[PDB]
DNA sequence: CTGGAGGAGTTTTCGCCATGCTCAGACTGGCGAGTTCGCG
């Protein structure tokens, strides 16, 4: 998974050796493992011209497990297995804000080839502080729509949504480190699964 | 975290004042097609200093039909405007990036009080 | 080739009014800036790109002005020439392992071609030419004060698919700098220049390239963009007689006296140059 | 070649501004750091390789002036030459019978090369010629605060190797420091240098390649660097007066008062230097 | 003065392979109710 291309021909030795050691002993991991799986994450471009219709995840599941477990065993965090209301985290709480504004765009503009995951990933992760606000304020468009539907379709649902999670917060961070990042992306994956599952 | 009515950050109360202009039009005049939000969003966060003495206007134009009227809900919104002006000194010709996150967090923090019980 | 003999440093500076100088790919398209501080940053491989063309241009494929072609090129095929010039067979993925053919191709190469000569390349490609560093290099350019773009909103009369909206169609976007300045670094060495055979019409030429660099790049984002001032210190030996920094020192740009806030036109700043040491000749007209 | 006759240690400080002193090779080419404080790192190495340039470049090869770690050298090819040079035939793994002592090729290596004089060597390969320990020796520098490094992406218009899935374009991305500033200390020792010759002359280029190193180091990545500060200690005898830590401790940097925010400048940094006891002389000027 | 040899130090002979793919979605979700001061 963590190959510049999906093939074994680009597998770091380092890595290959460290994670058996690790996983034998009980002992920490390589201190390059979560650089390495960020940049893949930060990297990749999948685009619609796939065989599967719907677009390519990037932030898989095995990508997900690992940056949880680099995060347990090396950093001493506390990470759950599912989406948890009661964190508090700006890192997380700003991941979980990220998903509904996601979800919010495609509903408004079905079958958009550019969507913000395709255009602002890294720098919103890197530098919160620089990207949010456009975000926000497209955020209003996307939500607008929806309500002069007749059906009204979702409007105040995302709305509720936005405003619950926004009250635990103060302050867009500047700057980000790395952990921080892999906070971030936790957060993001865990809210994707919690929306598409009522039914 | 929730609103703190002593943070004094300009942004802050600017984001404010956005949240309970919206909430007496809202109030004023039901089922709008449009709404202020939609209008002027993007250009009061950007330069506070062109709009909003335009946005006051509406906001006395739309008071008057509720004191006309016997439902007193009104000058409620006439002690808030006092009472978030009052630390105000003069508005902001050009803000950066990162004030306007502020101005957005201030407008969901004011905007969340309003729905309570 | 005869290559020059001395070191060299420069200053340049330029300006910018309701344009963008460089997006940001990762960043919707807004111009790139420092996050911290809110200075503007414009990559040198954006001017080493206006230079070649700029270059192409003007000489339109001369005998040893070849410009390596980039737009829409294949590398290996234009290596594949060097190998068949000088006869030899290309390996897999090695130069030939006999020392005289080795450096025959690259000598061919850095003969031939103009930018190959000036800021070198790499070539440890399949077929293998070897590598150069190049005697001229750059540093990314800074703005003087923070910066504050504007972002306008745009329509359209049509769509481009098969859009069920059915009158106005469509809605855009753009990011402009209402006016700013900059400032670039430079250097120039000999000993590498000895190596590759830099020589003197080339940096008549290169001076050129620079102060006429914007002429031929308007364009509907762009805006207006123009160069202002140059300066060049030439040192006395063939290895410098004073540290770098000291000479960026020398120069110095601030507000006039009617500052008036906002600047908007370069009547609003004063530059000044100071003296610089005996073992450095400073000349300005350019 | 006279050895040294007393104990010496040494402070130096330089700056980069956008770019990358020292890449690593693991985590893509991020700058080195700490992972638990982000405080940037260069590694030793890293500096030897620059002295070793600088020399190689001012002397250009003058007689007892090679440099042992050449480019693309086989090194079991130099060390024959020694066997040749004193006429005694070598043999695998080992060294020859004191007969013909072995410190005949051992002075004989060591009295015409700077690099092995001056840090000494592991030459126990198959064709074995012993060791050496270095009388010169310096630790991993740190920088004064933490730094944030970030990354920027560009693009180039050419493909390489028949990319046939598009003639179409191509991007990457790169990784720079804003600003930092750097600490490395250094001792020399008296003993060690009696055993090899290290002399005073030796002593006078280092202090010049120290000063002078950064000067002909420049490149596409590396921006600006520059040298700003050395002190030197020397003691009165063969052997110190004082512990090191003690003398380290009279450098000190801080902030200057008025500045506030991040660092973008020397300008916005103090330095001091403190009294030194009476066993030990500071001279600062270099 | 020469020997025999016990111990310290150096040289020779020993025997001589292998580990192996994979593979896909979900959903559709309506916050609450409020009152301003007052002479010379």
């Amino acid at each position: 998974q963590t190959a510049v291309l999906n093939k074994t021909e680009n597998i770091s030795p380092v890595l290959a050796g460290g994670l058996f050691r690790a996983m034998l002993t009980g002992g920490p991991y390589p201190q390059s493992l979560l650089p390495a799986v960020l940049g893949r994450i930060r990297a990749e471009h999948a685009r619609p011209e796939d065989k599967s219709r719907y677009r390519l995840e990037v932030v898989t599941y095995y990508r997900a497990a690992l940056i949880k477990a680099y995060l347990i065993r090396n950093r001493k965090l506390e990470v759950p297995v599912s989406l948890d209301p009661a964190r508090t985290d700006r890192p997380y709480l700003l991941g979980r804000l990220f998903a509904v504004l996601e979800k919010a765009q495609e509903d408004a503009v079905p079958g958009a080839n550019a969507t913000i995951k395709d255009r602002y990933l890294a720098s919103a992760s890197a530098n919160p502080g620089q990207v949010f606000h456009m975000l926000l304020k497209n955020a209003s468009n996307h939500t607008a729509k929806l309500r002069k539907d007749p059906e009204r379709k979702s409007a105040i649902h995302y709305e509720i949504m936005m405003q619950e999670i926004i009250d635990n917060i103060s302050d867009f961070p500047v700057t980000m480190s790395s952990d921080e990042q892999g906070l971030f992306m936790i957060g993001y994956y865990h809210q994707r699964k919690a929306l598409f599952t009522k039914k | 975290v929730s609103l703190d009515p002593a943070r004094t950050d300009r942004p802050y109360l600017l984001g404010r004042l956005f949240a309970v202009l919206e909430k007496a039009q809202e109030d004023a005049v039901p089922g709008a097609n449009a709404t202020i939000k939609d209008r002027y969003l993007a250009s009061a966060s950007a330069n506070p200093g062109q709009v909003f003495h335009m946005l006051l206007k509406n906001a006395s134009n739309h008071t008057a039909k509720l004191r006309k009227d016997p439902e007193r809900k009104a000058i409620h919104y006439e002690i808030m405007m006092q009472e978030i002006i009052d630390n105000i000194s003069d508005f902001p010709v050009t803000m950066s990036s990162d004030e306007q996150g502020l101005f957005m967090i201030g407008y969901y923090h004011q905007r969340k009080a309003l729905f309570t019980k | 080739m005869t290559a020059i003999a001395n070191r060299y440093e420069f200053v340049l500076l330029f300006d910018v009014e309701n344009g963008n100088p460089n997006g940001d790919p990762d960043a919707g398209n807004m111009p790139r800036i420092d996050p911290e501080t809110g200075h503007g940053l414009v990559t040198d491989v954006c001017l080493k790109r206006k230079i070649r063309n700029h270059v192409a241009l003007t000489k339109e494929g001369a005998e040893r002005f070849n410009i390596y072609i980039q737009e829409k090129a294949i590398l290996n095929e234009t290596h594949e020439r060097a190998y068949t010039a000088c006869d030899l067979k290309p390996e897999p993925k090695k130069l030939p392992k006999k020392v005289e053919d080795a450096k025959r191709v690259t000598d061919w190469m850095c003969t031939n071609f103009y930018d190959i000569r000036t800021f070198g390349a790499v070539m440890t490609t399949e077929v293998n030419c070897g590598q150069v560093r190049g005697p001229v290099q750059m540093a990314f350019a800074r703005s003087v004060e923070p910066v504050v773009p504007q972002e306008v909103s745009i329509t359209r009369m049509a769509v481009t698919t098969k859009a069920e909206a059915e009158d106005n169609r469509t809605m855009g976007r753009k990011h402009i700098v209402p006016y700013g300045l900059y400032v670039a670094h430079g250097f120039i060495s000999a000993p590498l220049a000895e190596k590759t055979g830099f020589s003197d019409e080339d940096l008549t030429l290169f001076w050129d390239a620079l102060v006429n660099m914007f002429e031929h790049d308007r364009s509907a984002a762009r805006g207006l963009m123009s160069s202002r001032k140059l300066i060049v210190f030439k040192h006395q030996n063939r290895l410098g007689n004073a540290p770098a920094h000291k000479l960026f020192d020398l120069v110095k740009v601030s507000r006039a006296e009617g500052s008036s806030g906002p600047a908007r036109s370069f009547a609003d700043y004063a530059v000044t140059v100071g003296q610089a040491p005996e073992g450095v000749e400073v000349k300005e007209m350019l």
